[PDB]
């Protein structure tokens, strides 16, 4: 089994059977066998939604390179009413998430149309619905490409986030200015810590952001710690 | 700790009989003969896993505001960020008198439980506050482990990594209790608070120190 | 501690403690509020 | 029997003989415990290997750049070619993950001797690593550890005992004087009696802190300064 660091020892919880596992726990939290399970369900959940994240940020950056990630929501038109969308957006994502943990919570009671009882999704793995019209390659070694691809992504975000905060540009716009001048954009090339001196980036995003009237209190990620 | 043989507090003096070692962070060290009684151990051990954590959150706190002051951040130093002005609440403004008899009132409905199991163990695990059982039962004295009090499930988990995180919790408790002592005899002494103490410190080490304050040493 | 509690509960002991508690509580009572001549 | 680091000494039993220039020399029992000698070698050769290294430095920078004082080079400006006022920050980067790698390496092959030895990208090319502290190999091109190694390791431990010991020599004699090197030796041989550690222990001749690229750094002479 590939593991974290060569050489290390796999956490004895980490038998290895969850797709992706590389014997890395330092700090043992998936100690518990169904603390472990919860935080499974937890990391494909993240990673799943940090993809669908980083590539719209990405694209919604090459298509409409002006609205900033960060600030979107701010600097763009909701077709509907922001009380409107969140109300659909809340029961919306509501149902599917009950609907989702029920199963988590007890196998295969959800797995069937409940409008419709004659349709009924085919037995399947908690974490994985069943929707695989097409499966390119064995379904193990998917698993391992969308938990390794997940973990890349997850990781992406929060460059994507700290990025934003320590400059005022978006994920390509960032790169490119890294590409200009590599020895000069580096965090070490912006922010050091001295044992007497304390230089930290300056937070390009305003500690409260108004919206429609509304002004939106936008804090940057523990700004006294950088 | 954790051992028969574990490092003690005068290497050479033998360790107190109360003291054998399984305790957490336990170096034979009670001069005074403070727990002599078995009892007496179990309400110390658990008292000490009281202070120790209070000191721990509260050594975070004076820790994370110095440290924003110092950077520039709005926040007001340990020893004025109790006059700084109440923040205002949905249901309306916040009075001191309130304040204080809200934070009494929660504290003595959690502390009631807690003493409650402490004298009767597994009395809150009755299903009397909205069916929590096992979660209010408590692992071990000053340990109320659970789904609720340990949701990751260290104790539940490895018993070595349990074992030795006790350990950590224990030393660091100890630490951040000394460490509170400093906050509140530098400020009583420098009058300046933490973070500024030792960003003094590290700009002059040598005529810095507490025998040049005034205070500590009065005739120098 | 057992024997160190047991002669903190000796009846002198106990006498020395439970006085001074109501003696510097009329003392306190009096420090707030003082000339209790009538009950009002 | 060895010769041992005194003549009326008895060399301590954990000392038999087997670790290379072993003149029986632990006064303070540092190495009694075998985990504490295995770490302790492994750091003497680190040390002996670096400090090898910075004495040819110093002598040689001197010898060629007479200009710049062995103190003072690690200056932006200092530095040459087009590295003049490069961002000290994007350099201490690549010095930063470079020197993670190679050293977390060596580390895993102190935690787990012989397991850190195949190429982790590539595959099959591995070092011998005979020895702990001895990697051989690529780290071997000539290859001159194939004849007797241990005579050589013997040199190699006793030549770097002498440069750990001439290194902290170049460092103090430049903060009294202020003079690299060799320009102390030439002062000796003018006047010896003039230019002695006596009229040269009463000062510290160098900058008390250096402003870097905006970050001040404090230096300090290793004797408290008259
Ligand atoms: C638990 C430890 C604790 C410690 C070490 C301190 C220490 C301090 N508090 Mg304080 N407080 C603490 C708890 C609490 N305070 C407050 C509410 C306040 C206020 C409203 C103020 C302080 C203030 C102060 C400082 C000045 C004391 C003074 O003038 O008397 C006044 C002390 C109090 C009103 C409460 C002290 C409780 C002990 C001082 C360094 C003052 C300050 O900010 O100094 C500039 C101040 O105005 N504290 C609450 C909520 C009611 C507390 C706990 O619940
Ligand atoms: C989205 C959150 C999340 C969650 C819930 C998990 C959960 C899990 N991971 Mg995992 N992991 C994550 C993110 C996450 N991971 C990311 C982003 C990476 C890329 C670095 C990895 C890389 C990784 C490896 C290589 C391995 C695991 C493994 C595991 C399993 C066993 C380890 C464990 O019990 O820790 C539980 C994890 C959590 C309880 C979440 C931690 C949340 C804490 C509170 C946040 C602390 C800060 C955090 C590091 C974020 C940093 C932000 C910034 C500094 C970048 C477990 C079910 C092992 C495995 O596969 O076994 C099956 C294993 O080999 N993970
Ligand atoms: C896949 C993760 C990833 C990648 C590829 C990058 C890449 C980059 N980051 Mg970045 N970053 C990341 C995560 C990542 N980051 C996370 C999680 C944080 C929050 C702690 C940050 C916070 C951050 C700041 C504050 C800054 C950058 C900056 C940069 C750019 C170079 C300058 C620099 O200082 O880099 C430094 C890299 C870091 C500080 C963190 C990267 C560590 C990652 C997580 C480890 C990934 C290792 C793994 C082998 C992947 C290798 C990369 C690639 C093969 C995928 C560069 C293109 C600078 C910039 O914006 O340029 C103008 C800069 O200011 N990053
Ligand atoms: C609503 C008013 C408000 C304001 C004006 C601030 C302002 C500030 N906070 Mg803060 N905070 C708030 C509420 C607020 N906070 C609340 C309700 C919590 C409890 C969750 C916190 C918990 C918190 C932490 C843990 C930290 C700060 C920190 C900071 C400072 C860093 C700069 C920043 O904006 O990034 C904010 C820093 C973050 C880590 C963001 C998380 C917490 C933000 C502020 C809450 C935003 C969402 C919430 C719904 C409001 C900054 C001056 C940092 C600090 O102390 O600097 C030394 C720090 O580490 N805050
Ligand atoms: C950091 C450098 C370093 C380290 C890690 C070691 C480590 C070791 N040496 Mg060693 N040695 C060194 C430098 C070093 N040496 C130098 C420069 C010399 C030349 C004088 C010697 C000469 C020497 C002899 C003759 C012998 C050893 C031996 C040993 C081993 C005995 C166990 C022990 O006591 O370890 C503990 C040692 C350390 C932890 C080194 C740290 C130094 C301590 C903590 C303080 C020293 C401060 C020092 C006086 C400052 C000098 C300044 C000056 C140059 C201006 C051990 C593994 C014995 C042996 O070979 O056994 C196989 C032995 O016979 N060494
Ligand atoms: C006089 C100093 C000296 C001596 C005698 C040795 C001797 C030895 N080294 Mg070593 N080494 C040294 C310095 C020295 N080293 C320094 C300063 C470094 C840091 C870069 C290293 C890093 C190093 C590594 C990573 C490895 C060795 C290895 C070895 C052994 C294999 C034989 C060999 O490499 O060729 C013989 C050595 C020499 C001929 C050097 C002495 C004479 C030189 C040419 C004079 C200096 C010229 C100067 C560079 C200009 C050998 C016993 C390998 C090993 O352990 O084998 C298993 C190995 O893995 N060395
Ligand atoms: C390791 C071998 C070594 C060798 C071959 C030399 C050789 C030399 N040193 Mg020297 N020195 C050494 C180690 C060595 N040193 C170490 C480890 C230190 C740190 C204490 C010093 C500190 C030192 C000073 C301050 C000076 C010299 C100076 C000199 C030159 C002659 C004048 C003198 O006072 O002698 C050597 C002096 C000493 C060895 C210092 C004696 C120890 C006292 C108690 C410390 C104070 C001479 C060529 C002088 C010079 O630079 O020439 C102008 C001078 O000023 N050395
Ligand atoms: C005030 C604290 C006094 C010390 C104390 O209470 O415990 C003191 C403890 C227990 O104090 C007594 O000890 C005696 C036996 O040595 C008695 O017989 C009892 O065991 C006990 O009550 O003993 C000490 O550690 C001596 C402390 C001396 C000061
Ligand atoms: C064992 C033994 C035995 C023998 O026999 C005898 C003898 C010796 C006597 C003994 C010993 C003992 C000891 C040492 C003790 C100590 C203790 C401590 C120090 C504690 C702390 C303790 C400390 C602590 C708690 C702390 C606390 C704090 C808190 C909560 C909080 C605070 C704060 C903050 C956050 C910030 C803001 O802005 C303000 C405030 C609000 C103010
Ligand atoms: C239960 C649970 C369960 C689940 O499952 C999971 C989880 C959640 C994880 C868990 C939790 C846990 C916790 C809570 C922890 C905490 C911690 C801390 C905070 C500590 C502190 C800690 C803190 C501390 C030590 C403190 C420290 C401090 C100090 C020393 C001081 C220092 C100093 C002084 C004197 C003053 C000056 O001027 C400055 C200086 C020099 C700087
Ligand atoms: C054995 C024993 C036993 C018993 O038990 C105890 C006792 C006796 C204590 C012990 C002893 C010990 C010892 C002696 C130690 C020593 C150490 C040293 C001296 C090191 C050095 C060490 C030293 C070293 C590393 C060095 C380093 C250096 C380097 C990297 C570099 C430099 C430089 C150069 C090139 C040039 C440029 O332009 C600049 C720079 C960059 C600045």
């Amino acid at each position: 089994r590939p593991l974290w660091r060569p050489g290390s020892a796999p956490p004895a919880h980490l038998n290895g059977e969850l797709p992706g596992d590389f014997g890395f726990d330092p700090l043992g939290l998936g100690a518990n066998p169904e603390s472990l399970k919860w935080f499974a369900e937890s990391e494909r959940v993240h990673a799943r939604w940090a993809m669908l994240a980083v590539a719209g940020i990405l694209v919604q950056e090459v298509v409409k390179p002006d609205v900033f990630w960060y600030d979107a929501p701010t600097k763009i038109d909701l077709p509907f009413n922001i009380v409107g969308l969140l109300a659909f957006e809340f029961f919306a994502m509501h149902f599917v998430e009950l609907k989702r943990w029920q199963d988590f919570r007890n196998p295969g009671s959800v797995d069937a149309d409940p409008l419709f009882p004659s349709n009924k999704l085919a037995p399947h793995e908690v974490g994985y619905p069943g929707f695989a019209p097409f499966v390119p390659g064995p379904m193990e070694e998917l698993k391992v490409k969308e938990i390794k691809n997940g973990r890349l992504a997850m990781l992406a975000f929060i460059g994507f986030t700290m990025a934003a905060q320590v400059t005022g540009k978006g994920p390509l716009a960032a790169l490119s200015e890294h590409l200009a001048d590599p020895m000069g954009t580096t965090i070490f090339s912006k922010a050091v810590v001295v044992p007497g001196q304390v230089v930290q980036p300056e937070c390009k995003i305003p500690q409260f952001t108004d919206f429609q009237g509304t002004k939106i209190f936008t804090p940057c990620l523990f700004q006294g710690l950088w | 700790a954790y051992g028969p043989d574990r490092p003690l507090w005068y290497p050479g003096n033998p360790a107190p009989a109360y003291l054998d070692g399984t305790l957490a962070g336990d170096y034979g060290f009670d001069p005074l003969g403070l727990s002599s009684d078995p009892e007496t151990m179990r309400w110390m051990v658990h008292a000490e896993l009281q202070n120790a954590r209070w000191a721990m959150l509260g050594a975070a706190g004076v820790l994370l505001t110095s440290i924003g002051a110092a950077v520039g951040l709005p926040f007001p130093e340990w020893y004025e960020a109790g006059a700084a002005p109440l923040p205002s609440t949905v249901h309306g403004d916040w009075s001191f008198g309130t304040l204080t008899a809200t934070m009494f009132l929660l504290f003595h409905w959690a502390e009631q439980k807690r003493i409650m199991d402490f004298r009767n163990p597994g009395s809150q695990g009755d299903g009397s506050f909205f069916g929590i059982t096992d979660d209010f039962k408590s692992k071990e004295n000053g340990y109320p482990g659970g789904r609720l009090f340990d949701p990751i499930g260290f104790s539940r988990g490895d018993e070595a990594m349990y074992k030795k995180y006790k350990q950590n919790e224990i030393v660091n408790g100890r630490l951040a209790m000394v460490a509170n002592l400093g906050f509140w005899a530098q400020y009583a002494a420098t009058g300046k608070g933490p973070i500024q103490n030792l960003a003094d410190h590290l700009a002059d080490p040598y005529h810095t120190t507490f025998t040049t304050n005034g205070v500590s040493v009065p005739f120098y | 501690m057992k024997n160190f509690t047991t002669y903190l509960s000796t009846a002198p002991v106990v006498a020395l403690a439970w006085f001074t508690v109501t003696a510097a509580l009329l003392i306190e009572i009096n420090r707030f509020f003082p000339d209790p001549l009538v009950f009002s | 029997d060895r010769k041992l680091w005194a003549p009326t000494v008895d060399s301590p039993s954990y000392l038999n003989g087997e670790l290379a220039g072993d003149y029986g020399f632990d006064p303070l029992g540092l190495g009694a415990d075998p985990v504490a000698l295995k770490w302790y070698r492994q750091s003497e050769l680190v040390h002996a290997r670096w400090a090898m290294l910075g004495v040819a430095g110093v002598l040689g920078q001197e010898i060629l750049r007479p200009d710049v004082f062995w103190y003072e080079a690690g200056e932006p400006q200092n530095l040459p070619g087009p590295f003049q006022n490069i961002n000290m920050g994007g350099l201490l980067a690549w010095e930063f993950l470079l020197m993670h790698w190679v050293e977390v390496r060596r580390w895993q092959d102190y935690k787990n001797f012989g397991s850190v030895n195949e190429d982790p990208i590539f595959k099959g090319n591995k070092v011998p690593n005979p020895e702990m502290g001895y990697p051989g190999g690529i780290f071997d091109p000539l290859g001159f550890s194939k004849g007797n190694r241990k005579e050589l390791q013997t040199k190699e431990i006793k030549n770097g005992r002498i440069a750990m010991i001439a290194f902290m020599s170049f460092v103090v004699q430049a903060q009294a004087t202020g003079k690299g090197p060799l320009a102390n030796l030439a002062d000796h041989l003018s006047n010896p009696g003039a230019n002695n550690w006596v009229s040269n222990i009463n000062h510290c001749v160098t900058p008390s802190s250096v402003d870097v690229q905006g970050l001040t750094i404090p230096l300090t002479c290793l004797w408290p300064g008259s």
